[PDB]
């Protein structure tokens, strides 16, 4: 079984999993702070994303289409 | 006054009067039944 | 471009140019498949008969019809071969009309008998070539096709292991080596999906990928499938972002793309502006590739979400009923049920519940794990007044969904709700009510703390309200008080003014409860600001709110709810008591209007509890001829238990106990203390009798016990008043007296100050007759003169001008042991007192005294001038 | 002075009412705005898959040689191929942001 396809895929798989998991990791600690969270809170008054604000923002979208139906 | 049948329909009531009684804070005196009985029926 | 191609790739092109030799050796008939092809094939079929070409030559030109989109001409051109290559030679070309009549049964802009006719002439040229030669790998492929196309799905997987079992067998027999068929892969793969094993899928995707990374099909879609199904959607979208990239002309790749933007513009945007913006780029996206796809189920089902989120009700329904319901049969079941899934909601917006519950029901038939469906469902449920129905599904949904933080807060709303109803308080007993409230606040706590702990989404304020309605059918004010500031905060965290008038009123009736009325007055008035009933009811909490300051700012708001509504019981008892209290009014115009207000509600209890404050409080009715006959008539032939009318007739017949019958009264009044402590044990005022019949009868141990106990709730001058009387009887005096400045200190009671000064005279008896003391004795006799003052002053002239005379008699005879001015004033007020025994030692201590007093102030001077 | 014990009860005191809350349909468990906040989150996921051929039809008519050559060469790929990082990161696992 020890083609060079299969053990390609595999050490490809392994190289792509290290670097992904390593990311992860580093991501909240280090990568984006210092107040950026914060702006995160602007996230929190999101219209669209409460109840009530998906078919207001979606009512307010100009382009609209031309019914067949 | 049928307006007042709605505001009458619209109230709540936080405390009716023997619930007025108790006061500020609330004391046990669960004890007190036993105690007053016990002590006024030995003055029977 | 219909084939991938990536710079460094392989390239599975087809050869674009054909050159026919002729018949003997002019060697050169160019033929370019792009441009020289006949739209008849017969016009090729006479140059390829005549030239005895050969039978490959058949095949590659249709093809290359066939990749042009012509499938019929080159079925046509190839049957036209079948008459003309006879017995075995014909196997091949079968092979290829199975194959073509299988792309031809491959889209939704199909009928099902146009997909029946070319699946069953697919098999029946399968057959004819299965007749010659049954091991070729087309045949067998087109064979494990088929039966994946007829939805045998396990069927297929079966025959695709045994046909690379026996593969391998043959090879391993003939000692070659094995390699991976790809098409046998994809199809396990396909297969495997449809098992719902989607890491087994997922490896064989990617291998694909490697062993070829342009094979048409493209991989990437299926690893970007088994990448959503295992619940990572940016891999999904990366991986169907790069077929797309990889082969422009790759339409399942674009709607994959196009859904993966729907997806990335709902969850990925921070703020509306890059909202509205990333989803107006997923809708034109829509509309141009729908433009040219308008038999897409998927693409109509987007047009649905839009046309429902749009309010466009109607077009929802006319897409299910006229695209979709007509070619049903033909599209996958997880669609269907989507589709039917938005006609539902549609219904369920229209009111129409009947129609939005079959629906919903369909979509369910379709894909049983449609969870909105079921949530459809179950509000159509509550819609159509089948609660406990409703909350069966959603309980069911509960047990798979557990963390789904909107069907907590749908379960929670219920239980409360139903936790609220008097019904349900009237049908089953105590105890499962509670469990009933418990079970809703579990639900609903469950919401806030999954809400919470994904801080970017926003808590509906609601849930705080119905957990202080929860809190507040229990009489826990506290946590109550509490749940609805938290949600006044939240409440106005978003949108700043729109809370609702009932919010800052409650607040305020509750501020009310515990604490003075500055907030209280506050949140009323701010309730004032923003219906003719709220009126009513925030003026008259105004004016109960102002009893304690602008005392007649209560009074014109009192009287204008009664010169304009004068049904308000509340209103007209405050109002007839402030006023009388703050002394606009005279003993008969009360009496009459009471009286008038009496029997006017005369059967039941408030109006008559303010009767009895009227009678036995202040004036004119203090005889208890009346209050024997009306109080017990608040118990007469009623089951009524309640406390304060019993409780008042308990207590002024122990008034009466005050002698065999004496006995007999007080054990009734203590019967009656027992009885109401019995209902509810923290009535304060029930402890408060017993701990004056434990002071009265020289019991007064545990008496100051319950009362230092009772002053903890009730702090009132009253009970304090109570309290220091029993420690001068039980004891010495700083208990005694260090509570009557602080009944003094208590409330601005004209006529207590009178009731405080006399057993203050007594206070300052007790210890200045403990022994001489000339100090002390002054301000005892300052605070007896201030007593007499008070009780001459006022219209009253009760045994106390009397007593309060005397008192100050003895003070200014034990000073007088300025002392002989004011012992002559003793001796004038002692004659004025002017028994017999008492006024001859009277005389005769004048005579001592005057003479003595100036004896011993000359003693004084003399041994002052040394 | 006497004593003289008095279980002076308070006056009838009726505090401030209370005021029941109006409609709140948007809030109610028979909203609809409940499901649209579930869409916000799980929205376009049943669609993924478009048909039972799950966006990858098996047409043979692909691969030169086979149909009309009769050379299965193909279907078997290619040799040595380095694919690019696009490839490469497609490879991996699922889930591996834990």
């Amino acid at each position: 079984l020890k083609t060079r396809t299969k053990v390609y895929y595999q050490e490809i798989q392994k190289e792509e999993n290290a670097k992904a998991k390593e990311m992860a990791q580093q991501e909240k600690l280090q990568e984006d702070r210092e107040t950026k969270e914060r702006r995160e809170k602007e996230l929190l008054l999101a219209q669209f994303r409460r109840l009530g604000g998906l078919e207001r923002m979606i009512g307010e979208l100009d382009i609209k289409f031309d019914f067949k139906f | 006054d049928p307006v007042l049948a709605e505001t009458m329909k619209n109230e709540r009531v936080v405390q009716d009067h023997n619930s007025a009684l108790r006061g500020a804070r609330p004391i046990n005196f669960g004890y007190l039944i036993k105690d007053a009985e016990l002590k006024l029926v030995q003055s029977i | 471009a219909n084939t991938i191609k990536v710079e460094g790739y392989p390239s599975m092109e087809w050869p674009t140019s054909l050159d026919i030799p002729l018949k003997a050796s002019e060697e050169l008939v160019g033929i370019d498949l792009e441009t020289d092809l006949p739209d008849d094939p017969t016009d090729l079929k006479t140059l390829l008969v005549e030239e005895s070409s050969e039978k490959e030559h058949w095949l590659t030109i249709a093809l290359a019809y066939c990749n042009h989109g012509k499938t019929n001409e080159g079925i046509r051109l190839i049957e036209m071969a079948l008459d003309v290559f006879q017995n075995s030679e014909r196997a091949s070309l079968h092979t290829f009309l199975t194959w073509a009549h299988l792309n031809l049964a491959k889209g939704h802009s199909l009928s099902v008998e146009t997909k029946e006719h070319e699946l069953t002439q697919a098999e029946l040229n399968l057959k004819d070539a299965i007749g010659f030669d049954p091991t070729w790998i087309g045949n067998m492929l087109a064979t494990v096709e088929l039966y994946y196309q007829r939805g045998h799905y396990d069927k297929a997987l079966e025959t695709s292991d045994l046909f690379v079992k026996s593969i391998h067998a043959e090879d391993h027999r003939s000692g070659r080596q094995s390699k991976p068929n790809c098409l046998f892969l994809l199809l396990r793969a396909k297969l495997l999906y449809q098992k719902k094993n989607y890491v087994a899928s997922l490896k064989i995707f990617q291998e694909l990928l490697v062993i070829n990374p342009v094979l048409q099909p493209d991989p990437r879609i299926g690893i970007g499938l088994c990448f959503w199904q295992l619940k990572d959607p940016k891999m999904a979208i990366k991986s169907w972002q790069r077929a797309l990239q990889i082969n422009s002309k790759n339409t399942s790749a674009s709607i994959l793309v196009l859904l993966g933007e729907f997806h990335n513009s709902l969850t990925d945007s921070t703020n509306d502006e890059v909202f509205k913006e990333t989803f107006s780029k997923a809708l034109s996206d829509l509309k141009n590739i729908f433009s040219e796809n308008q038999n897409n189920p998927v693409l109509l089902t987007l047009l649905q979400t839009y046309h429902y989120f749009k309010g466009d009700f109607q077009t929802v329904l006319d897409i299910y009923h006229h695209k979709i319901l007509k070619m049903s049969p033909l599209i996958a079941k997880t669609v269907l049920s989507e589709s039917s899934f938005w006609c539902g909601r549609a219904h369920y917006a229209l009111g129409d519940y009947r129609k939005s519950f079959i629906m919903f029901q369909e979509s369910l038939k379709k894909n049983e794990d449609n969870l909105m469906a079921r949530l459809g469902l179950g509000q159509t449920q509550i819609k159509s007044n089948l609660l406990e129905e409703s909350i069966i599904t959603f309980e069911n949904l509960y047990k798979t969904n557990e963390s789904l933080q909107e069907l907590n807060y749908i379960l929670g709303l219920l239980y409360a709700g139903k936790t609220l109803d008097v019904k349900t308080s009237k049908s089953i007993p105590a105890k499962e009510l509670n469990k009933l409230n418990e079970k809703a606040l579990q639900y609903l706590e469950r919401y806030i703390k999954l809400t919470v702990a994904k801080k970017n989404q926003l808590i509906i304020s609601r849930v705080y309200l119905v957990i202080s309605q929860l809190y507040e059918s229990q009489n826990q004010y506290k946590i109550s008080l509490d749940f609805l500031s938290k949600a006044l905060e939240e409440m106005e965290f978003v949108n700043k003014d729109e809370v609702p008038l009932e919010i800052l009123n409650n607040l305020a009736c509750y501020h009310f409860i515990n604490g003075d009325l500055t907030k209280a007055d506050n949140l009323f008035e701010q309730a004032k600001a923003k219906n003719k009933s709220v009126n009513i009811t925030l003026e008259y909490n105004i004016a109960r709110t102002s009893e304690k300051t602008n005392w007649e700012k209560s009074e014109s708001i009192y009287s204008q709810i009664t010169s304009s509504h004068p049904s308000y019981i509340s209103a007209r008892i405050r109002n007839l008591y402030i006023k009388f209290a703050h002394s606009k009014i005279n003993d008969s115009e009360m009496n009459i209007e009471i009286n008038g207000l009496l029997e006017m509600n005369k059967s039941d209890l408030e109006m008559r509890s303010f009767y009895g404050w009227y009678l036995k409080n202040s004036e004119e009715r203090k005889n208890s001829e009346k209050s024997t006959s009306h109080n017990k008539e608040t118990l007469v032939k009623y089951n009524s238990h309640d406390a304060y009318a019993l409780i008042s007739l308990a207590n002024l017949y122990v008034t009466i106990a005050r002698q065999e019958k004496s006995k007999h009264s007080y054990l009734k009044a203590i019967q009656l203390y027992q009885k109401v402590l019995q209902i509810d044990p923290f009535n304060v005022f029930a402890a408060q009798g017993v701990a004056i019949i434990f002071a009265e009868s020289k019991r007064l141990g545990p008496a100051l016990e319950i009362l230092r106990k009772i002053r903890d709730s009730l702090d009132n001058e009253d009970v304090q008043l109570n309290l220091a009387h029993c420690l001068l009887e039980m004891r010495e005096f700083g208990k005694a007296i260090e509570n009557y400045e602080l009944v003094l200190k208590k409330f601005d009671n004209e006529r207590t100050r009178p009731h405080i000064l006399n057993l203050l005279g007594r206070a300052w008896y007790s210890r200045g007759m403990k022994e001489r003391s000339v100090s002390f004795f002054q301000k005892a006799l300052e605070n007896a003169k201030t007593a007499l003052e008070l009780f001459v002053q006022q219209s009253a002239k009760n045994k106390f001008i009397h007593s309060v005379k005397f008192n100050i008699a003895l003070l200014q005879f034990q000073i007088a042991e300025d002392s002989l001015e004011g012992l002559e004033e003793g001796l004038a007020l002692f004659k004025e007192l002017n028994k017999e025994e008492l006024e001859q030692r009277i005389q005769l201590g004048e005579t001592t005294m005057k003479s003595a007093l100036e004896r011993s102030l000359n003693e004084q001077e003399e041994f002052e001038k040394d | 002075a006497p004593i003289k014990y008095q279980n002076s009860l308070p006056v009838p005191q009726l505090p401030p009412k209370l005021l029941a809350y109006p409609e709140a349909p948007e809030t109610n468990p028979d909203s609809s705005q409940l499901i649209n906040s579930l869409y916000v989150k799980t929205n376009i996921s049943n669609l993924i898959q478009q048909d039972e051929d799950l966006g990858m039809p098996v047409d043979l008519m692909k691969f030169p040689g086979l149909l009309n050559k009769l050379d299965s060469k193909l279907l078997y790929g290619f040799d040595n191929v380095k694919l690019d990082k696009d490839d490469r990161i497609l490879l991996r696992d699922p889930r591996i942001d834990r």
